[PDB]
């Protein structure tokens, strides 16, 4: 019976989970409507180990030193893991294939997000994004309700949880088209690019970049 | 070598890895918790 | 390095319906009998989905009689542990700001500490907390206010790092109105260091305070923060059982019991005429559809007819479980509920004595080793002496201390076997003496014929 | 002023129903046969309706008795916590005033004391007003007068900020006739000054009079609010439970079952003849609508004619329930009524008495708080020393003193352990003494005649 | 069969079942109500496999009572056996970082005794660890943390090689985000030597630390590894009987025989008007549907009626095997219940009190031991004095020492045969005196005070 308990632990799961997916996607959608994204689908297979990155830094310019972090899928990581396992240009040795970065210092974190994702079978995209110091802010405004109510008319007591809560995004450089979007924006809405203004008017400013591969 | 669990821990909690705030991600992802009053907080900054 | 405030831990959400069931059976009948869809399921839902159905509830319910003897039970276990005062060791002039007002509402810390010792002997749980303005203030935090705490390991010692519980506060505007504060409290311990953050949230806002590190007299910051947590168990961060969970368990079904007890005694508690062998031709003629029973009045039968005054019989088996219920609370608590009938043998019951005072003695030990520790964290805000204590009275079963007795401790005060003070303490816990030691001093020198 | 200054807080308007109920339990029987629509169901909704059924309840709850068991508990608690005198400690001829005519009515400060003592019993709330008049009165404030408290942390310190309570007055015209006015009285504490303002309605007028601060003799004005809310549990502002409220909801549960056991006696109580086997032609040839029924006389039957009396037989099943909830009320521990025919084991209620007087000790404690920081307060009104006290009886169970006892303390008197004071306080206490100890002094310092 | 063939058995794996059975009867009612498969087994299967049938169950285990007394039994053994505080022998200047906050928690070395006591009582194993971080700290390690452990005869004489206990903690980020970390330990005695590492698993890969010795303060490593385990049976590596199995069977079948009572007094407790020799015709004519029995009202019956008011008898079969398996949870010896009918002639229950006080000394003397290890392993870390001790009580069924008692503990004081530190821990012992003999003879110097 101990159905409150059972739902408080999911909750704050799914609570952090939702912040988080909300985050990623409104980061690759504003960094999409900001230009910073690079396409890799069409060269080869369509994911390198480590040749990819080169091109985010090319985008990013002389302020490269500003990204240090790769939030990506599972599936990019195994596909770095499985060419640095099959070393054509011999720079891995069998104690050093298992390197998480990305040989430049900036480490690579992994979380299988529906937002980093998109496609089935032959359209399949994974979004694999580099951010700044602070690029995404998520703040909770702490405005936590919780009830139970009890419902009569039926054959038994219906019982119910609800619970509501807020919280705020906010993108480096980049302002959220109120005008465009709305005033309570879905997690589609926020993903919806031409909602996102370019405020910061050099792209090194803006934290973060894109990087598209299959 | 941990398999025993207590009561109910098998409930699933999540299966997606969201441990990427603040420190985890070398500051990428910043979790703070203040309040803001209306739809929409707006600061202005010189061009 | 600030987030997720207003966060409780689940280990407190597993134990909220425990403690606000433990509340409300603290609070008495009408708690009870508010939510008795929780306690007392209904007999038959296919009426209760009806609304005929929803007042038989209603009425099944309002004839039910609360036993309520939890609260009795914390009653009466506060009873003897508060027997008399607590004592206090150490100097008393310069301690006297938190003797007579703890925390500054002049509320005395004997009050405080008698709410924390039921509190924690209720539901198990409870909080001590001491800040500067210049005085110390040794607040109390409530099992529900405390709400989030961390304990890693730093240097291979347990350590709690984290700690955030609330409070609640009136904003005061030049009207008269009542308004409310959620004001959190965030301690941190880094690198061995004590660091608190307030949030003013101000009436209509949020608004939160800058990190600050409160310092001792002399310097030094703090290694520890100044918050202790006491229960039933011990002074652990960790949750532990409430010791009145059984005692409201068997309540509830006794309860439960007394309302199917009182439903019976209201339908067939009446004895009833039961004319049998009777005929509607003997109805309308004689009877004509009324009945006079008084002594002076008979009233004549058909041949073959047998009245039967049927009713129920004492003893109902329904009683008979209620009394089971009794005696388990009996031998459960040790004085919720007293019996006339009984009679007990005086010496076995000082065997048991120890055993039946158990919960007592560690509620005690529990709270005199909270308010002993925060009184030494306020000596150690004001630079006074760290050998202080706060012992509350172990002893239990207190009464009128006899005439031998009286001859034992002043021969025991007459040798070098108990301390002057130690028999005073003795003499006053015996109801014989109520001056202070010193102004009974300061008369002793005094030359009195008499 | 954002509003009329008579806003009653919340709580205190959830409290004002249990707090009619409790006073109604209190008064007696005949205001709760007045209200019993309210407690006890009519046996029947549809008969109800009709005026017969209004009649039949009337005529039901008419012969019902009512128990009254809660009205003697608080008098015998009342009574235990009451005996002897509370004994003053400090200058008794500089605080003369105000143990003679403590608010100007000529009513010893005790007898207050009483008041509050049972008014803290009975419902669990009070109040003490010290105010300035050249005199300091301390006032009473009754549980349903107190409407509006208000308690912000001010640098970390819990205090009172905005109390205002009623003041209910007689006008004193030249006509015999009653009158009513009432004064609203402002207790205000801004930026730790206490200010205080009284508010009178005139003409269809609120008048607001004017601020003003008290001040101490020598002067400082006041860092907190002269008023202290005693209570049953604790001297908080914020409501705590009445102690009676489970014993009322018993004493109804057992008026109601009397009300069932009462009709249940006059209906049925009474033997019937109830002939069986009888014909109308029999009735009408040898009875003739008449029996008689003594032993002069014997009265023929017909052929398998069965004559038997029914009358309701005892030990049924409601008297048995009414029974076990008077058991219930005297296992609460609850001192209403004495069994004779029940002995117990002396020794054993020793041990229990620490739990028996649990509740006594706890009123006793918090009345003897409020009222000594009542006379603190008049003392700083008054310039006078401030380290005085004021305790009531904490030694329940008054007994006369045996020879043992009174050797006892004697032969603790020569020996530096009991003070004189403290020695003529016992002997007082055990009703072997009556003069004050100075009047004794004076006429034992005297040559004694031999 | 034949235990001469190999066979491996021992491993917590053995015993994590009953080890959870006796957490969740440690817990109350809620766990025991909330699994309560395994304790009560369906009724009958085939009706389970419906959903009527689930519901069924739900309904029968929803109406039974858990007893609890096991949670009782252990409260009043640990109650028993701290009494006043365990006495520590040698210097206590020195030894005051440990007494004061054994673990560097703040947590007093007697309350981790106490939590030592308690885990012994309840499943029979714990566990301390001794590990310099500068300063030593004794850990306590619960009986579901020890992993694996095991003994090689060296040289003749039987070593615990290795030992691996889990050690677990709260994982502090930046946010609030409730996680928990597992950290490994593993201690090995290679070649009479001391070593230790510790095991991470970080986001599930097994970091693993270089091996290192701990070594004493003069140096020297060590010769046996700083971690003891206790129980009830003796201060062995191998698994111990859990002290309290058969009383946990006894409280489930109780449970469960509870649970039949209870379905059985809901459904047949209720009288019931069984009326006989009725036919529907007459039903409709009068009766019309609906009975109305209160004493006011009659019912005609046809010929050849017999209303039958019929419930369950009391003191049935379930009901006697109910009182039986209380009378056996008490026969078995546990201080579960405190029965106010039963009398005991004084001086047996002293002839019976070392029989019945077997597990409670069993266990005292344990944990007396291991903390003599541990305190004595922390000496060795800080080159302290190692003639120390630390035993909790040994005399039980403790009470208040008569004045007889004090007058002979005194007079054997004043011959030489107790030493003052001996008579001032009696005389404590007995309620009599609460300061320090040290502070006593500060106290005592001077002249007698008069």
């Amino acid at each position: 019976q101990e159905a409150g308990a059972v739902i408080g632990q999911q909750l704050a799961g799914d609570t952090m989970q939702d912040m988080l997916n909300n985050g990623l996607a409104a980061g690759k959608a504003a960094f999409t409507a900001g230009g910073a994204v690079h396409d890799i689908s069409a060269a080869g297979t369509g994911l390198m180990t480590q040749r990819a990155f080169n091109a985010a830094q090319r985008i990013f310019g002389d302020r490269s030193t500003d990204i240090q972090v790769w939030v990506s899928h599972s599936s990019p990581l195994f596909d770095l893991y499985d060419n640095a396992l099959a070393n054509a240009e011999q720079l891995y040795v069998f104690g050093t294939v298992n390197v998480r970065a990305d040989a430049f210092g900036r480490p690579i974190i992994i979380t299988d997000s529906p937002a980093l994702v998109s496609g089935a079978a032959e359209t399949l995209r994974h979004s694999t994004l580099g951010l700044t110091t602070g690029a995404i802010l998520i703040e909770q405004n702490q405005d936590f309700d919780s009830t139970v109510v009890d419902g009569t008319g039926k054959q038994n007591i219906t019982r119910q949880y609800q619970a509501e809560w807020s919280y705020n995004l906010g993108v480096n450089g980049y302002a959220y088209d109120i005008a465009t979007g709305g005033k309570a924006p879905n997690p589609t809405a926020l993903a919806t690019a031409a909602n996102w203004d370019k405020i910061s008017t050099s792209i090194k400013d803006t934290g973060g970049v894109v990087l598209v591969t299959k | 070598v941990f398999n025993d669990w207590a009561y109910k821990t098998m409930s699933e909690v999540l299966d997606q890895q969201v441990e990427l705030f603040n420190g985890a991600t070398r500051g990428a992802i910043i979790l703070r918790s203040a309040g803001n009053t209306g739809d929409l907080s707006e600061a202005a900054f010189w061009a | 390095d600030s987030n997720n405030i207003k966060y409780v831990r689940e280990d407190a959400k597993k134990m909220h319906k425990l403690w606000a069931h433990i509340r409300m059976a603290m609070e008495g009948s009408r708690a009870i009998k508010d939510n008795a869809k929780e306690f007392v399921p209904h007999p038959d839902n296919t009426k209760a989905t009806t609304p005929e159905g929803v007042a038989r509830y209603k009425a099944y319910i309002e004839r039910a009689v609360w036993y309520g003897a939890s609260a009795n039970t914390v009653d009466g276990m506060l009873g003897q542990i508060f027997a008399r005062d607590p004592v206090f060791t150490g100097p008393e002039d310069k301690f006297d700001m938190l003797i007579n007002d703890v925390d500054g509402s002049g509320l005395s810390i004997h009050q405080q500490a008698r709410d924390s010792a039921e509190d924690a002997l209720s539901l198990g749980r409870g909080g001590l907390f001491v800040d500067y303005s210049a005085r110390p203030y040794i607040k109390f935090i409530a099992a529900e206010d405390i709400l989030n705490w961390r304990e890693r390991w730093v240097n291979g010692a347990k350590r709690t790092t984290l700690l955030v519980f609330r409070e609640e506060s009136d904003a005061d505007d030049d009207g008269y109105q009542i308004y409310k504060e959620e004001v959190w409290r965030e301690l941190r311990l880094v690198d061995g260091t004590y660091w608190q953050r307030t949030w003013r949230e101000n009436d209509g806002q949020l608004y939160v305070d800058d990190w600050i590190s409160p310092t001792k007299a002399d310097g030094s910051q703090f290694d520890e923060i100044p918050f202790v947590i006491f229960g039933s168990k011990n002074n652990d961060p960790t949750i532990d059982m409430p010791p009145m969970r059984d005692l409201v368990e068997l309540n509830i079904a006794h309860f439960r019991n007394s309302a199917d007890y009182e439903e019976a005694c209201f339908i067939c508690g009446q004895p009833t005429l039961f004319l049998s062998g009777l005929t509607e031709h003997w109805v309308k003629n004689v009877l004509g559809g009324a009945v006079v029973i008084g002594s002076r009045d008979a009233v004549p039968l058909p041949v073959n007819a047998k009245p039967e005054l049927l009713q129920a019989e004492g003893n109902g088996m329904v009683k008979e479980a209620m009394d089971q219920k009794e005696r388990q609370m009996v031998a459960l608590g040790a004085k919720l509920i007293d019996s006339d009938k009984t009679q007990r043998t005086f010496g076995e019951a000082s065997m048991e004595a120890a055993a039946q005072n158990s919960v007592l003695s560690r509620v005690s030990k529990n709270v005199s080793d909270a308010y002993t520790k925060a009184l030494r964290w306020a000596a150690m805000f004001l630079g006074l002496d760290e050998k202080i204590e706060y012992e509350l009275n172990s002893d239990f079963d207190i009464n009128k201390m006899s005439p031998e007795e009286l001859a034992a401790v002043i021969s025991a005060w007459q040798s070098n076997a108990i301390s002057f003070t130690e028999m005073r303490w003795q003499i006053k816990k015996g109801g014989r003496a109520y001056l202070e030691d010193e102004d009974m001093r300061n008369e002793s020198e005094q030359d009195d014929p008499l």
